[PDB]
């Protein structure tokens, strides 16, 4: 239970209200610990949840100490965290539970625990940036050869989460406005009151002030100095809402001066609270040791929160914080821990601010290289793009240091009404997004070099993967050369989202070695996504009329499920009808060719315009506008095109389209939903794209009992987890959204090692090799030029 | 010669400040908290981390956060709306005269508590000759009369006092 | 601010006349570069009239005046110097 007394949202309220002189609380935390664990794991039986509560309660009593927080992370500390010759590591078996509980709480404060009652050895200079990884000969042995590579990295932000924190404490303000901003949205009201309905934002101004001055309150203790005498007019956690209390009438402020300039900085809180628990070693004043256990409540709640609500302060957060990124990426030691990163970038409409934030991240990343490359530039300073380039092209790679490929990655957003064709709003922005790409990058040429990939990662439902298409091949003439797509995450219905890839693959110009990222469509075993659904899911008509006609695609070639594709070409039609609302016969041949040619641009000439246009002054659209308006001429076959126009341009059919409809949870037998997964398999293992993996430690799934059923153990083939028939495919890893508050490409490569040998019962040298692979493949799909 | 007289009660002697050696834009209190700053954070510096140096320092970064928000308003121009719900603020301590955020009441404090942390019975703020160019003077006279009337602060000017009529 | 540091910019090599930032030295090295490729001994730049529009004819003599200095590029000019004079 000692996840529990660290996040928790009613234990938050039930601490900040009571009043520090009393110390009477172990039956109101009591309470609030079952609630709390309720809500959270609601599973748990109550025999087992009140047996391991006083477990916890006796043990304390046998160590002697008080309960709180100074206590809580002590054992924490003897349990997960174990001294190796690399320092404070954490133990293999315990491994996986440690993943499951950086979900919940800031790893930060165990480390500053552990160090203060079990030091290393000697004393060794010991410096934590990097979030702990657990130690294993055969794996840390590999890294040194051959160093990771990753492909999915958002340099919008800083490198994990626990350090947004402190940018938290350092722009109270800003936060508070992005916050209220979001706050505006329904899915974020939606999902604050889903953490905790109790919170307002007047109420997140309230809890981060809160954690200011108690950081501010506890730095004095932890300096040795006395309070300074306004804590007599303390008696309730309120006061620090203000940052102004009040004594005798005379003035004061919580506010102090830290040894260090840089009070919010990563060194900055390590030595404050390694300090602050190195004097509470014995015994701890319980009006401060209720103090300590608020701002780890209130810092686990800004966590937790920040955490879902990621599934301005972007500007400030934009400016040479990349150099941190790489210098965290690149970890202790003179040689990089991960060779290849791919990191990803949101652009932006405005030239000025797109081409403002290409320069600091090239212009970060020299700086990496400048103090790991002492060697001579042209530019000593370069401050500028050009200059940024010319310096950059002196180097070479060698298997040490870093090497970048930005990547940059749209935004889908929701359908617009009107505008004559589903999205012309969403496109029109993308047309704008990538016209100032291509035509900046032609400024520069040589950004070909770096500007390596295109990704869109926004959603699935929102817009459909076809409509990438035009803005696409485009792009490949605009010399981009690399093409990826974030596909298959999140799908109304598994049949349905192995739709979606498959509409990437057949659509998009994907060439060989390109990659799509998060095809849990064709990762889900049917049982496994079947647990715990209603009996007949929803979902929309236009995304059920494509399913049926791309089920008959991929199932009348099957001999033995014939059935269901002929059943789903029979209502197939049937749906046809009442989408279209057509009178006259159309057969499943024709529903194919209507279907197909919906990758066309909607503005191309003789498709949505008129016919008889005056010729647009070549751009380098115009190759896309008459390809998809002279196929559409030629064939002598323009029926298809007239349904197609009315599934574009029609009032009653762009309706009833998005109209939803009742489809039942079990339509395709079990085996008939393996049929279409290893047919996708075939399909692009053809055309070998390669597939980005999530972090294994993020459950966001919600379908996963534990981290061994995994699917991506099921890509590998592992003996007991591999269905037989599968075509094996080629995965590459990265670490884009992991869930936690911590994490590293390293401690995802540990969590892939630890499963294989515990769970499965691999030897750790036919362990690695299996994750090598996944580690190499981001080596052989990499978007970086030759 | 008047801050060769007095660096010699005790009045402590501030560099002499002149608005026409600034930039056009730039206000007079700010000035003359930013010329006090440096002579408050001189001496503290030279304690060096004493007992007395943390107490002492800790009630100087308290006032002057005190002081960013009231001032803030006059930094930009346009005063949007949102200081108001910011502006407003619940407080007995340092005899708040006046609500919201105010500087007459906020500065004599922090000129006040100079005069403890320098051992100083009065401050002295010295100018110089405005003639120059008097249309920035403006400034100096609404700082003089608005935020320069504590009983423990001296302010000497000088210059033509008919452009001042002008 | 990104001017700032977009001046002030150290080179040390193509042998800079004048010091610091100006732009009709740097211009004149690539007048010389012009010539060389060319394999001319002079560029010449001749200007038209500035009858209907002389407010820009104010930039126009300018510029000569401003960039136009060494005997490397030569000027032919037009219009009535009356007109010039207002």
């Amino acid at each position: 239970m000692e996840r529990f007394l660290l996040n928790s949202t009613v234990l938050l309220y039930r601490l900040s209200t009571v009043s520090l002189d009393e110390v009477s609380l172990d039956e109101r935390v009591e309470s609030s610990v079952f609630l709390a664990q309720y809500e959270q794991a609601r599973s748990l039986p109550d025999h087992v949840a009140k047996s391991a509560w006083s477990y916890l309660v006796q043990q304390i009593k046998q160590r002697n100490m008080k309960l709180g927080p100074v206590a809580i992370l002590r054992l924490i500390a003897e349990k997960f965290i174990k001294n190796e010759k690399g320092g404070p590591k954490i133990d293999l078996p315990m491994f996986s539970e440690w993943q499951t509980l950086m979900s919940r709480v800031s790893c930060l404060p165990i480390i500053a625990c552990h160090q203060v009652f079990n030091p290393g050895p000697a004393s060794q200079e010991y410096s934590f940036r990097w979030p702990l990884y657990p130690y294993h000969p055969t794996v840390e042995d590999y890294i040194t050869r051959e160093c990771l590579h990753e492909t999915h990295q958002h340099l919008n932000g800083s490198t994990s989460a626990e350090e947004c924190w402190l940018d938290a404490l350092k722009h109270p303000e800003a936060c508070l406005r992005d916050f209220e901003k979001g706050w505006a949205s329904q899915e974020m009201k939606q999902l604050c009151a889903q953490i905790d309905p109790s919170l307002t934002p007047r109420i997140f101004k309230d809890r981060l002030q809160i954690a200011c001055n108690i950081r501010e309150i506890l730095c004095r203790v932890a300096q040795g100095v006395e309070l300074p005498e306004w804590i007599a007019s303390m008696q309730n956690p309120q006061q620090l809402a203000n940052s102004t209390i009040l004594h005798n009438g005379r003035e004061y402020g919580f506010a102090t001066v830290w040894p260090i300039d840089d009070k919010y900085s990563q060194e900055s809180e390590f030595c404050w609270l390694t300090g602050l628990l190195e004097k509470w070693r014995f015994n701890a004043p319980e009006g401060l040791e209720r103090l300590l256990w608020i701002y780890l409540l209130i810092q686990n709640q800004y966590l937790t929160l920040l955490v879902q609500r990621d599934d301005t302060e972007l500007r400030e957060e934009t400016e040479k914080s990349y150099l941190s990124r790489f210098k965290h990426a690149h970890g202790a030691g003179v040689y990089s821990q991960v060779r290849y990163l791919e990191g990803r970038f949101a652009p932006k409409s405005d030239p000025n601010k797109m081409q403002k934030l290409l320069f600091s991240v090239l212009r970060g990343y020299w700086e990496y290289l400048s103090a790991h490359m002492s060697m001579e530039w042209v530019h000593e300073k370069p401050l500028t793009i050009s200059q940024v380039l010319d310096n950059l092209e002196l180097v070479e790679p060698h298997g040490k240091c870093v090497e970048l490929a930005l990547v940059p990655h749209f935004i889908k957003r929701k359908p617009k009404n009107g505008e004559a064709y589903p999205h012309a709003l969403l496109f029109k922005d993308l047309k704008n997004q990538a016209a100032i790409l291509m035509d900046m990058l032609k400024s520069e040429p040589r950004l070909t070099g770096w500007i390596r990939g295109v990704d869109a990662a926004a959603n699935e439902m929102h817009a459909p993967p076809e409509l990438f298409c035009p803005l696409f091949r485009v792009l490949a003439k605009s010399g981009i050369a690399h093409f990826t797509y974030h596909v298959g995450e999140d799908f109304p219905h598994l049949i349905s989202g192995i739709r979606s890839i498959d509409d990437a693959l057949r659509f998009l110009p994907l060439r060989n070695g390109d990659r799509l990222g998060h095809c849990t469509a064709i990762g889900i075993t049917p049982s496994i996504w079947k647990r715990s659904l209603p009996l007949s899911l929803s979902m929309t008509k236009e995304t059920r009329l494509l399913d049926l006609v791309f089920i008959w695609r991929e199932l009348r070639s099957h001999p033995e499920l014939l059935r269901y594709a002929s059943d789903a070409a029979i209502e197939a039609v049937r749906l046809a009808h009442k989408v279209f609302s057509l009178e006259e016969e159309v057969s499943i041949t024709t529903l194919d060719q209507v279907f197909e040619m919906r990758g066309l641009l909607a503005e191309s000439e003789g498709l949505l315009s008129e016919l008889n246009e005056p010729l647009k002054p070549k751009s380098l659209w115009l190759e896309e506008y008459e390809r998809a308006r002279e196929l559409v001429k030629t064939t002598g076959m323009k029926r298809p095109l007239k349904l197609y126009k009315q599934w574009l341009t029609s009032d009653n059919v762009r309706k009833q389209r998005a109209e939803y409809v009742e489809v039942a949870l079990e339509y395709l037998p079990d085996e008939a939903v393996v049929a279409l997964q290893q047919a996708v398999m075939a399909k692009m293992a053809d055309r070998n794209i390669a597939i980005e993996c999530p972090p294994t430690s993020n459950t966001r799934i919600s379908q996963y009992r534990n981290v061994s059923e995994h699917h991506i153990f099921r890509w590998m083939g592992l003996p007991g987890e591999a269905i037989e028939g599968d075509v094996p495919m080629s995965i590459c890893l990265g670490s884009d959204d992991p869930g936690i508050f911590a994490a590293d490409l390293k401690s995802e490569f540990y969590h892939l090692f630890v499963v294989l040998t515990r769970k499965f019962g691999l030897s750790p040298a036919d362990a690695l090799r299996k994750v090598a692979e996944v580690n190499e493949n981001g080596r052989i799909y990499r978007f970086h030029d030759v | 010669s008047v801050v060769k007289s007095l660096n010699s009660v005790n009045i402590k002697c501030l560099p002499t400040i002149d608005p026409t050696k600034l930039p056009r834009h730039e206000p007079i209190l700010v000035t003359v908290t930013a010329r006090l700053n440096k002579m408050v954070s001189d001496k503290l510096k030279g304690y060096w981390a004493s007992n007395d140096y943390r107490k002492q320092k800790e009630q100087w970064q308290n006032h002057l956060a005190q002081l960013q928000r009231g001032l803030h308003l006059l930094t930009d121009k346009e005063y949007k709306p949102e200081y108001f719900s910011d502006a407003l603020k619940l407080d007995a301590q340092l005899d708040y005269s006046i609500g919201g955020q105010d500087l007459s009441e906020i500065f004599e404090e922090l000129v006040k508590r100079a005069c403890e942390i320098l051992d100083c019975k009065a401050i002295l703020i010295t100018f110089d000759d405005i003639d120059t160019q008097f249309d920035a003077g403006w400034d100096v006279l609404e700082s003089i009369r608005k935020f320069f009337n504590s009983r423990k602060l001296v302010v000497v000017a000088t210059g033509d006092l008919r452009l001042y009529s002008q």
